This record gives C-alpha cells, structure tokens and sequence, in this order.
C-alpha cells in the first residue's frame, strides 16, 4: 500500500489477533501479552461499511423492455436490438470490473493508513521515552508494568512522568 | 531494564485473491461477490402479479382462442409465455405481431367491454371445425366471422364513437379463402375488402385468394389487425366482405406490465427480480443469470465473479 | 521558559454535504453544484435561428395548407412545433410520418423549385371545400390534384432527371375516395394505381375505395409518400388514376437543424442549449431539466443534485 | 482522510481564520496571534481548481437525435427507442455519480495531505529544538519571540542559532 | 567532521506531458499510448477468410449475376464489397434491401441446393439481353423465369417441405411489366399475383404495370423477396402470373460471418482486427482509425492520442538558462 | 503528490541516475558517490507493469454489428441506428478520458509514495546517529567510510556500533 505499513516496515500480520484488526504485543518485566486497538479497527471498518453500502445501493427497476432473444431472423431491426443490448452490457460489465479495482486497491490503502495512523499516535504518545525499532516496534526505555502498557493503550500515558528515567537510559 | 511495544495487525490462514488497479490478483483477509450467478429454478409469485400463460401465448390469450377462454379479462404485472403453447384455432397471422404483443404486454389487461355494433344483413357468429368450443364449431371469443345472409352480403357501414376517457382497442381481421368457389359462398362478392378508419387513420386490406400450407385441416387464413380510438374520435369499419369483426374493444392501461417467455415453475415466494431461470435475488449490484429481467434487479455482466475487498492486505504468518 | 506553536485549518459554521465513496454525506467547507435543474421558462433566439411553427407543423407548412402557406421557403436551425397547431385542408395521413418529419426538419428548409411536370390529358389543380383558399375552394400548395379530362384519365407517364449536386426531395400522394362512384367519376378507371421510381428503387400504392369518419366535410382521404432522388439519378412517376402529383421538389441540406414539441414562448436572449421548457445555462455539466435538449448542452441525467467538494472537511468548533 | 490530520490529530478547524486554509496559532513570550501559511493554502486551492475545471469542460453539442416523448402507442420500434435513451441516462446517471464520490474522496484525502506536509515542513524546520505534542502543536524549547514565529512562518528560521539553548532545555 | 546522506530519485532529459484528476498537462518520465491511430491501409488476409467481391455485391452474388458467377457456393468470414461493384443483369430492386444483405453476409455463405420445382404448363428459363450469359440471353442463375406455354400461364401451386434438420433460404421475385402489352403477352391474364406461404406466415406480391427508368434496355423491373423455412414447414408458392421463380435455396448457417464495405487491398500478413481502412493491431486497448471494425479490435474513441504514465513525475534540476 | 517527497520536499530528480529509479548520494570522509536501490525501484516498476497489463487486456471481439455508414437518407431506423452508435462512443470516449486520469494520479502519487517509503527506511534505520536536513538529506555524525554507506544501502548498518560516537557529535 501506499503508506508501507501493511506489507512494509511491518513484516506480517498476526493470526492470533481475533479481537480487532489492529494493536498491540507487548514484552516488559512482568511477560508478554496482547491487546486489540478498538478505535483503528472501527475506523478501517466504518469505512469500508460504508462503501459497502454505497456499492449494493439498489438503484435500478425495470419492467417492459426490448425483446433480446428471437426466434426467427429478421435483419436490419433485430441486428439494432441486438447490438444495443450487447453495447450495454460491454459498458456495464467495464463499470463493474473499474468499480471493483478502484475500490480494492483504495480498501487496501485506507487499511495501510490506518495502521499508519495508530503506528505514528504512538510514536507521539511516548514523546522521547521510546525509540521506533524501524519494524513497527517501540524500544520502550524505562519500568512499564502492566498498567503502564495499558496507560499507553488506553490512552492515559503522561510521558513527564518516565521522561527523566528515560532520557538518561537513552544517552 | 526496559519494555518492548509492538503494533501490528491481523491476518487469516486463508485469505481471499482480488483484483485491484495494479495487480489481477491479490491477497486480502475476506472479500464479498458482487455478482449474482445462482437462481432457485422458480419464479416467485409475490410482489408482483404473475399470470402463467400454460398452454396460451398472450395473443391467442387476447383474440380468444377456446383453450384460453380462462384469461378473459386477466391482468398481471408479468405474463409468462411458455415453450409449449399452442394455437387451436382458425389459423391465423399478425402482421406486425410483435408489436401487438408488446403493446398489450405493456397494457399489462385482457379488460374487453362488448359493444352492439348493428350487422345489417349478414349472418354473424360464424364457426369452423378448426376452433372447436364445446363440441361444436366455433371461433375467437373475442371476434365475429360475419358471413352472407341469404344469398347477399351487403355493403357494411358501421360506426362506434369513443365518448370515454380513455383509449380503446379493437381487433379485428381479414379472411383469406383457399379458392374463389369458398370466397363467393361465403362472402358472395368475388373480391371483398376491409377498410377501417378513424378521423387519424386508414387501413384498408384486400384479402388473397389462394392455398397456404395446411394448419388444422384448413387452407386458409386470417390476417389480424389493430386499431387504437382516442377520446372524441370515431370507428368507422367500411367492408362488401370478408371482414372478421371485432365485438367491442379491450381498455388500455399504462404501468409496469410485461411478458416474458419462460419454462420456470411459479412457487409461493417473495422475490423483486425476475429472470427465465427463475427468480433471483437483488441484493448484488450485478448478475450474470440473464439479460433478461423483470423488477428490481441487479445489472447484466459478463463476468461471473467479481470480488469486493472487505479487509486489508493479507500477510500471513 | 518556551512557546507552542499550533498547526491547523479552517473551518466555517454552516458547510454543505457531498458524497464519497465511503460516505453518502459528509461534510466540507464548499462545493459547487453540478446538475443544472433550472430554467428561465423561456427558449431564447440566438445563436440558434429558432422557427416558430405558430399554428402548423412542420408537416402542414411542408404540403401548404393554406393557414401555413407563410412558412414557404422557410429555414431553420430548430422548428419548435406548438400544441395548439391543427390541419385544415384535405384529410390526410402520412404512413411514416415520423419519418419525414425527421429528415424534413434534419434539412432545415422547406425551398421549394417548381418544375415542369407534363400531365397529358388530365384536368390539373383540383380543389376542395375542406381546403379553402379565398373565396373558393382549394388544396395543399405543393401537391397538384390531377382529375380527367372529358371522359378520359390516360395512364401518366413522366420522368424528372436531377441533373444537380443536391438531393431532391419529391412530395406526392395518392387519393383515397369513399365510394366507386366517386372514383369513376373523378378518374375514369375503377382502381387506380400510382408507381414512383428511381433507377435502383420503387413504390407502388394501390388506392383504398371506402368510407370514412367526416373530416372538414369529407369522407374521403389522402395518404403522401415521398421519394429522395440523388445526383445522376432519375424520378419517374406512372399512374392511371389517384395521383396526387408534385409540384416539383424540395431542395435538401444537411447539417445542424432539428425540430422540437414545446409551448415556452421565445424571448430575445442568448442560450447555446435549448429544452422544451426553456433555455437552459450549459455551464455544468449534467442536467436534470430534460432529455429532450438540442445545442451545446449539459448531459442529462435522473439525479437533481450532485455536490462536487471544492474545499476540505469542515469540522466547527 | 488517509493521512489522519484533519478531523483526526487535529481536533477541530478554525472558525476564526478567514484569510487561508491552513495556518499558524502561536502562544509565546509577548502573547498570542494567527497567522495563514500561503503556499499550502495556494496547493490545494490550485489542485482543486485544476479538478473543477476539467470537470466543467463543455464536451457534448448534440443536434438532431432521437424522438423521445411520442404521442401514439406503436409496439416494437418505440420500445426500441425508449429503450435506447433510458439505457443512455442510466449510464451518464451512473457516471456522475461515480466521478462525484471519486472526485470528493480525493479532495479530502488531498487536503487532509496538504496539512500533514504543512506540519512535517515546519517540524524539519525545528530540529531538534521542539518537539511534537501530538495535537498538532509544537512545544518550543527555546525564546521565541515574534520575530521568531514569523522566522519560522515565512521560512527563515536557523535551528542552529537556538540549538544550545534548546537542547539544555529538553534534557 | 561527520556524512552526509542524500535520498533521491531519477529524471530524464525529455519526458512527456499526461493528464490526471487535477491537471490536464503534466510532466512524468514515460508514458505510453492507448490509441491507435495508424493503419496499414491493408487488409490482412489471416486468420479471418476474406472474400473480395472484386465487381460484385454480396446481392448479385446472391442472385446469380453471370459477372459474379465466380462466387456460387463461396464462403467467408469477411465479405469485402468495393465501390467499383456493378449490376449487369435484369434491372431490380429489393424492398428491404439492407436486411437481406445482412442476414446473408451474417450466414456467411451462398451454398445453394437446386431442388427439382414442377412448374406443369408453363415456360421455364427466360432469358433478357439485358443479362448476357456468354454470348446470348440470360438470366440470375438462381432465378427461373416462368412464361406462359403456348397460349395459357395456369394457376401454379407447387411444394416444396422442408424435411432436413437446418433452415432454408428461399429467394424469389416479381416481374413488374412496362405495359399491359408485355403483361398478357408474357403470363396471359391482365394482372398476376404471387403467394409465397409457410405454416405461420405469407407474403402476397401484386405486380405493378408502368415504366420505371431506362436501365440496360429495360423500363420493367423484379423485386426480390426472400422466405425462410424451417424445418418441419413447408414452402407453398401460389400464382397465376408474374412470377419469378427460385430454383432451390441457400443453406443457412450462423457464426461470426459479416461484411464490410472497403476499397483497401487484400495482403498477405496476420491481423485480428479489420478496419475499412485496413488492418490495425491490437494491442492499445482504444482506436481512432474507424468506428466500423470486424474481429478482435481495441474499442473506438474520439481522442486520437491518450497517454498512460509509466513511470514517475520528471522534475528536473532548474537551471539559470 | 499525496505524500510531498517527489516535486516536494526533494528539490528535484537526478539525471545523472540512469540504473534505477530512486537511490543514494553521499559525501563523506573519502569523497562522494551514488548508487541505486533496487528494492523501491522494482516496486515502482512491478506496479506500474501491473497496471499497464490490466489496461491493454484484449477483452472485446465483435463479428456482425450495425451499419454505421448510409448512402441513403432513411429517416426513423437510421437516425436510431446512428444515435445508438454515437451514444456508445461518447461513453466510450469517456471511460477512457477517466481510465488515464485516474490511472496517471495514482500513477505519480505511488511513484511519490515509494520515495517517502525509501526515506522512513533510511531514517529509521540510522536511529539516533542521524539528523533529517528537511531536504531529502540525513546529516550522518560519525565516521563513515564507503564500507558505512554501502552497510546502510545493502540493509546492514548496525546503529549499537556508532551510537555513542554520534550521541555525543549530536549533543554540546
Ligand atoms: C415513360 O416515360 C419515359 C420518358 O419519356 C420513357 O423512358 C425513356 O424512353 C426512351 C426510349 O426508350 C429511353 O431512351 C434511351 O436513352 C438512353 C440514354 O440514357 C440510350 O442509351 C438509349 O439509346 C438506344 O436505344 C434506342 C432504342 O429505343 C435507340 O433509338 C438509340 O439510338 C440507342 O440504340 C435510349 O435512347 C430513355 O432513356 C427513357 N428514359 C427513362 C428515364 O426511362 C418510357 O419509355 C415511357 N414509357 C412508355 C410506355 O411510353
Ligand atoms: C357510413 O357511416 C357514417 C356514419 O353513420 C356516415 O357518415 C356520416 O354522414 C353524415 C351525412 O352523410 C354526416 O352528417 C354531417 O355531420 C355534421 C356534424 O358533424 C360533426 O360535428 C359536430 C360538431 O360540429 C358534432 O357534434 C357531431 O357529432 C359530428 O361529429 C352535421 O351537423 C351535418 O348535418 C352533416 O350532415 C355525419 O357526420 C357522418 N358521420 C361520421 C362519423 O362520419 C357515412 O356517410 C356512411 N357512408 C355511406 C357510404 O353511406
Ligand atoms: C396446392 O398444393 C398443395 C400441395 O399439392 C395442396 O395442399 C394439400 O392438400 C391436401 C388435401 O387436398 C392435404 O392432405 C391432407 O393431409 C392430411 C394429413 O396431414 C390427411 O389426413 C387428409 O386426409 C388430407 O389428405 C395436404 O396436407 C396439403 N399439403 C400441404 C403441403 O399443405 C393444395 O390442396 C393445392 N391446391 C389446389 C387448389 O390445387
Ligand atoms: C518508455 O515507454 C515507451 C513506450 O511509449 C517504450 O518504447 C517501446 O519500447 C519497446 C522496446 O523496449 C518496443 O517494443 C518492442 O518493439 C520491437 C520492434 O520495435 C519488437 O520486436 C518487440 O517484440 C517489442 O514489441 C516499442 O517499439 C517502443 N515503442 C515506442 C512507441 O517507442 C520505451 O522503451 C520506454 N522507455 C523506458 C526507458 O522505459
Ligand atoms: C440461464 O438461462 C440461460 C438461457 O437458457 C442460460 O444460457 C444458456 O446456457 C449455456 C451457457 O451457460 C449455453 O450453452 C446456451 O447457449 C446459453 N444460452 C444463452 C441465451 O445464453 C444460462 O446459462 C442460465 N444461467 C443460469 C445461471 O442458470
Ligand atoms: C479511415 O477512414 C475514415 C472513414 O473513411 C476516415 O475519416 C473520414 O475522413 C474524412 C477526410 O477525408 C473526414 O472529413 C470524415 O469526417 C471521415 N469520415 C467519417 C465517416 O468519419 C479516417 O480519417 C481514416 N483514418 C485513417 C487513420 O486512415
Ligand atoms: C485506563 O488505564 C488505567 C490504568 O490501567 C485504568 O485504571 C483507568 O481506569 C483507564 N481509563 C480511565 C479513563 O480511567
Ligand atoms: C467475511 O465476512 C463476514 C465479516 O464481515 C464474516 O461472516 C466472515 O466470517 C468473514 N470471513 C473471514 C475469513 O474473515
Ligand atoms: C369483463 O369485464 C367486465 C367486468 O368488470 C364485464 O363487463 C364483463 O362481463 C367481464 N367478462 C368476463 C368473462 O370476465
Ligand atoms: C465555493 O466554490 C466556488 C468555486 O471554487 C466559488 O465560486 C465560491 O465563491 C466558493 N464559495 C465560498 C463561500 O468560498
Ligand atoms: C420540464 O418538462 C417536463 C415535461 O413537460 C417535466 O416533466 C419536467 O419536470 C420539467 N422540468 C423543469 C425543471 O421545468
Ligand atoms: C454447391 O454445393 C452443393 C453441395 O454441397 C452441390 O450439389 C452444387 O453442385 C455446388 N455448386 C458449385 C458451383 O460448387
């Protein structure tokens, strides 16, 4: 994608992850865990909801109409009924096939930005107590417990508090 | 002694392939179909009005065929025609029969309100052994074979005014004797001729003497014609022979009405879109079943598949 | 003791909704609209040289009836045909009317060049109570009702070469009485026949003798063809009676013009597109005025609003 | 939008700026102003005009076609023609609504991106001698007095000048 | 005393101008282009069989013109019919002229099978001078002229069903006579009639009396009807007079036959893709050369020149010159 | 372009660049160079291949159609035949007008995209001993020799190596 986060500096999805599309593997002094960002992954969903719902629009009813299959050969009238059904549906069946590549390669950008997007309110979040790996991963340089982990995921982090312990473990 | 965060996303053991602008194929966690290829085999009878022609096309439905006689008066939003249907009575042809059929497809009503149009001196309610009803000879319903009475048929001249507020149609015919020896038997006249006029339009036909291929016992035929009278304008039928002459007029209608030629089964379901091979669902932008529909459908495509991202990218490991 | 340095856009209070591929309304700062749906009620008549049909059709101002006779030699980038229009000459139908309609009001001129037709042994210029011209009784302008001469109608035989560089459109018909009596009396013969020719094509019309519903007095009918005759080729006209002949030829263009059914009045403006409800501005690029458009004119299409987003998302305070 | 600066780390836009899209709010020594960033609100202004028209570009001049209304009942050749026109209007139906969504989701995403480069242009400006809040906002480690913002608004900011200065402030 | 490590990208000297959703011209490294817009001026003679009808319309090849002799029983996928094409037999017209030539150029072939008609008590095989057949009169070689015998033309009433497995194409006519002279010296009676019926429908031609223009010696005229049977009909012709009889049918088929109008050469080379103005590739996926084409074509478009970016923006290095 | 590298926040393109597509200049200790990644330019290329076979797909093969030329003036069928045809190629004309348009967009802005990729790999790969110029250009602040360069452009620059060296150069 055109952010280079899915498929880019993020080696691989995680088939573990069953709670969300995006979040977060933590290692600190009290093991390992996992936890699922709710806000990214309602995000990527909500729009793809909504071109969902934008594709399946019920749009057309259509009661008489021209005859498109004949039983007898005619000529000059039935070639023009035939050739303006099959006009149609080449013209139709392009619209389908462009819908469908525009939206599947614009759905596959939305979901590398929104990676993107949580990857870089982190990055923030930690201000200068924490350095970017450069494979998706926070090098966190100070004591996070559990509920440390959580503060960040959670969105309550107060970075002053851990800057002084950090700033000096980075230099 | 620090922490390690790391963000990430999900993935699937068994993604999906989709088409995007620059690959033909890629990977994504879960994708939908956007065109509709399946059906039941069945069309279903609500919403709209179904009427299963069994046996009868719409036009031997209209002209009163005996095997028809049920459809009198019917109505429907789709008229099925199906594969074997069958004519079983005096054979006939439509010039310009797929315009009939359209219009009355579209009227979407069989409604016939019978007039008393004044025969003077001629035998009305002709029949043939080629269109028995009962077990007797017989004719369309909706038709009048007028013959001689005596041994003279006069010069017709008849008049139906249209003081209604809507459009009238009549049909009518011309009959086509074998040979002359039926021509003057029937019609006296060796040459007779239909003319049938409003204040907009003529049409004046000269029926042919000669054999055709043998139909029901029967070298001849009828020619069938139509006639639309507006509100304030007037039906004038001019003929010194072989007129086939309407009984009255079928009322038209404009709406959603259609026909469509199909051998699926009628079922008690719900279905808005309708196609020959059955009813289909609408909830998919596009389908692949039949060019042919009816209702609230999905657009015609070529393509049998077309698959809609509803994930990312799919990485696995 | 330091400083913040805040980065940010605009916003306005009241923004207006467009739609995108993942949302039917969301809300940014402007957008422009794209579907013009409005009209001045008026067609305006330049740059296009707009021909008021007034109380004839094209049809009417093409054979000369009388009340049309005005618009002889008439051009035209649009004849804009009026609802109040009516005939008022000999009754008459055109069997593909559409048709001639069309490429009639396609060359954008009625000029008309009378030649020399040869009719030996008939009585010409025929007329009618129906089509009154003056104190008298008369016909179509362009159209010569040929009867006998004493007791005689010859078979007419006449050939017209186009030795020009434009095609030539020929006006005919051919007369339809209502009784035998009628038909003897006015061409000897009891059947008539006219046959219209050029070296690769033909038409042969046999008249209809019958009765019909009064039209300005009549009974009887006309019906008007019309034979194109290219560059080097040759029009030949036979008949033994029911000719209703050319006065000569209409000369044919091609190019810009067109015809159009509408009652807005025309006003002294300047409009590029033009619809029967009016002009309307050809600034955007969709319109959901009418299908019916003739210029330069925006596409139609059934939506009545489209918003294109001329700024970002507006998020208020 | 994709790139996750309007109505996403920026909380809200500014009712009180008229004179550009995009901008400066400032809170230093002698007090606080406002200020427009010209050039990024000339990019996306300059890119949406570049669309408007292209759009707008009179393209169709149709004279003699079809009838479309017609007065009679005919049968085949009039279904023929209704047909035909209601096929057509269907399709550019169809188009405008595609070129609209298209056309609206790239506006979005082409402002969204004029912020965030607005906002990546003035943090490689700073250096090292700020650092991002994650609110769109930059906390300066150094003086700045109003000669100082405008060094930084209209491009001539050295981030050597302040370095020193800086640096002991952040550490 | 530290490095310097730059990032970049490439440029070239001479890039081309593309559009895109906000600029009509602007400037990327490569692009390529999606329309053809040249021809040959050459109509590839494989993988499609072309028929060139040389003086001859699909019609007269059709009917048996003895110029166009040399096509009996040909088939194409492509018929080529030229501007220099020529009539030169019995001067006719065909009512319906433009469905005829298309339901045959779309069958695909003028396979025709003589069937033995009995035509009891009339003349057959009338000849015209103004259809010359080697040296003496003649006639369309799919056409028997019927006259009377002695001094009577009878009611003809003949069959002919149709018991194989494929449709018939019958073609017939109608002779229209110069003067009632010519009418009942030819067929007797004053005025003939033709019937030609199946099961389901019939056509009944009346002949018209009078001059039409002088074409190859003649002021008469045929008109050519045609009559499709299916099988399990039958074809019944009916008549007393006028009548232009056939002398069998043409086999019908279906596929992807059709027929174009073009005066380029034949040559010997490989194209999918046929134009009027010759074979085109088919590798663009849009054309500007002609919106009539025949086989695996790029679609027609108004643009003559649409360029697709392959490759990114070019932005050079400003110069101070 | 979307992301502000191409046209943006590098200046220009490098004509001196002729095999590959983006890639590295530098100035150090024992003069300066220029190479190729290979990497960003083949997923630039394998990109726009993809899209340019998705376009030329042959995908239409028509046989018996209408006619589309008249010798004769008709009048109802004829101008119904013509409409139809130029009904169909003005949508035509249309789909290809919007095909390049939006191809060639998103054409430059993944072009745009590959570069700002190569630069974020750069930048983080060099951690803490690097600062970004704002110009497409890292200051390096350590030594680095051609064996240096060519670890950061092969993928091998172990950052522990020089940290503190750089570190200490950074701060004063
Ligand atoms: C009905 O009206 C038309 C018009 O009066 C009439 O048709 C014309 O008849 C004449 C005589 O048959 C035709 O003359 C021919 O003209 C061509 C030139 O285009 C010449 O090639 C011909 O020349 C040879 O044939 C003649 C034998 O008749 C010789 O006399 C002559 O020296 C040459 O050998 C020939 O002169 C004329 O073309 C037609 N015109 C048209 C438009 O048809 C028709 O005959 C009339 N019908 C009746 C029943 O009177
Ligand atoms: C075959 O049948 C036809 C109908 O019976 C015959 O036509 C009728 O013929 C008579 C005279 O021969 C006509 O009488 C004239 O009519 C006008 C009025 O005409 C209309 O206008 C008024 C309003 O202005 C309207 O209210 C009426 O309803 C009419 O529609 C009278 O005022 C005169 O007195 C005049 O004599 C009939 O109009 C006419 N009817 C129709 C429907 O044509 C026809 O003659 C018969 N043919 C044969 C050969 O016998
Ligand atoms: C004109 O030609 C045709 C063929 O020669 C004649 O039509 C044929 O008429 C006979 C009866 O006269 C039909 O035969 C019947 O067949 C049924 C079974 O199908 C049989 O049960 C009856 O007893 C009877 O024999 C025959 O089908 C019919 N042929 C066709 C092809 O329709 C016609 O009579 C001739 N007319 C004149 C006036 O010469
Ligand atoms: C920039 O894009 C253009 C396309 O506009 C490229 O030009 C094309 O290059 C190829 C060769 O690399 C040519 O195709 C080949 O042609 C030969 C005979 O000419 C044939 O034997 C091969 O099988 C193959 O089809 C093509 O002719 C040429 N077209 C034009 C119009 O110049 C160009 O190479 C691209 N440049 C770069 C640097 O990528
Ligand atoms: C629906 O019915 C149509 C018409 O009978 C089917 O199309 C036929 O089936 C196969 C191809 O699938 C061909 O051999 C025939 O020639 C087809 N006819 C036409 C007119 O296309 C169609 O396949 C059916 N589809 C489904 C999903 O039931
Ligand atoms: C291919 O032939 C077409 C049709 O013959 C050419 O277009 C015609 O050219 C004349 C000029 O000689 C134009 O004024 C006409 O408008 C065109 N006619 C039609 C019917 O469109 C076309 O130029 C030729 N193209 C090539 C590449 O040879
Ligand atoms: C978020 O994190 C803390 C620490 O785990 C938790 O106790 C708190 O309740 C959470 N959120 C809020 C808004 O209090
Ligand atoms: C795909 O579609 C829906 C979720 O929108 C769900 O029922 C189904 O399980 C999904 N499949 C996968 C593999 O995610
Ligand atoms: C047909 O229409 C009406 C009923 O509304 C009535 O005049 C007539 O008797 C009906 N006949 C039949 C058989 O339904
Ligand atoms: C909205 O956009 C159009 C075109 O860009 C412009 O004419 C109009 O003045 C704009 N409106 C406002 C309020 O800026
Ligand atoms: C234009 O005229 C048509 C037909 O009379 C009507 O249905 C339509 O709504 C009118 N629209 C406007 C905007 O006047
Ligand atoms: C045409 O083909 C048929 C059989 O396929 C044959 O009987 C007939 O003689 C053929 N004629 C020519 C001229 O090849």
């Amino acid at each position: 994608g055109l952010f280079g986060a899915i498929a880019g500096f993020i080696e691989n999805g995680w088939e573990g992850m069953i709670d969300g599309w995006y979040g977060f593997r933590h290692q600190n002094s009290e093991g390992t865990g996992q936890a699922a960002d709710l806000k990214s992954t309602q995000a990527a969903m909500d729009q793809i909801n909504g071109k969902l719902n934008r594709v399946i629009e019920k749009t057309n009813e259509k009661f008489h109409q021209i005859e498109k299959e004949f039983s007898e050969v005619e000529g000059r009238i039935q070639d023009l009924e035939k050739y303006v059904e099959d006009t149609k549906i080449d013209l139709w069946s392009y619209n389908a096939e462009l819908l469908v590549a525009l939206e599947n390669q614009h759905t596959i950008d939305l979901t590398d930005s929104e990676m993107n997007k949580l990857f870089e309110k982190t990055g923030r979040q930690l201000r200068e107590n924490a350095e970017d790996m450069g494979n998706g991963c926070f090098k966190i340089y100070h004591k996070c417990d559990n509920a440390c982990i959580e503060s960040i995921r959670n969105g309550t982090y107060d970075h002053d508090v851990y800057r002084d312990e950090a700033l000096n473990n980075r230099f | 002694p620090g922490a390690t965060l790391c963000l990430g996303h999900h993935a699937v053991p068994n993604g999906t392939l989709v088409k995007t602008i620059t690959d033909d194929q890629i990977e994504v966690t879960n994708a939908t179909e956007l065109v509709q290829s399946s059906s039941t085999g069945k069309i279903c009878n609500n919403p709209h009005r179904i009427l299963d022609g069994i046996d009868c096309t719409l036009i031997d439905a209209l002209l009163g065929d005996p095997h028809c006689d049920v459809f009198q008066n019917e109505t429907w939003d789709l008229f099925v025609e199906r594969s074997k249907a069958f004519s079983n009575c005096y054979p006939y042809d439509v010039p310009d029969y797929a315009s009939l059929r359209s219009l009355v497809a579209s009227s979407g009503t069989l409604e016939f309100i019978t007039e008393g149009f004044t025969w003077t001196g001629v035998t009305q309610n002709g029949g043939s052994n080629a269109c028995k009803r009962g077990p007797g000879s017989g004719f369309f319903s909706r038709l009048n074979w007028l013959t001689k009475s005596g041994s003279t048929y006069p010069v017709l001249n008849v008049t139906m005014p249209n003081n209604d507020n809507f459009d009238k149609l009549y049909i009518w015919g011309v009959h086509h004797p074998s040979t002359n020896q039926e021509q003057t038997s029937l019609y006296v006249q060796a040459s007779g001729r239909v003319t049938v006029s409003t204040r907009r339009s003529q049409q004046t036909i000269i029926p042919n003497i000669g054999s055709r291929p043998w139909v029901r016992g029967l070298s001849s035929r009828i020619s069938i014609y139509w006639t639309i009278v507006k509100p304030g304008d007037v039906l004038v039928i001019n003929s010194n022979g072989n007129l086939i002459a309407p009984r009255g007029y079928f009322k038209m209608r404009t709406g959603k009405s259609s026909i469509m030629r199909s051998d699926a089964p009628i079922d008690t379901c719900i279905s808005e879109c309708i196609t020959p091979n059955g009813s289909i669902p609408n909830d998919k932008p596009f389908q692949n079943v039949n060019k042919i529909t009816y209702g609230a459908c999905p657009k015609y495509v070529k393509q049998n598949t077309l698959k809609l991202a509803t994930g990312m990218r799919n990485v696995p490991e």
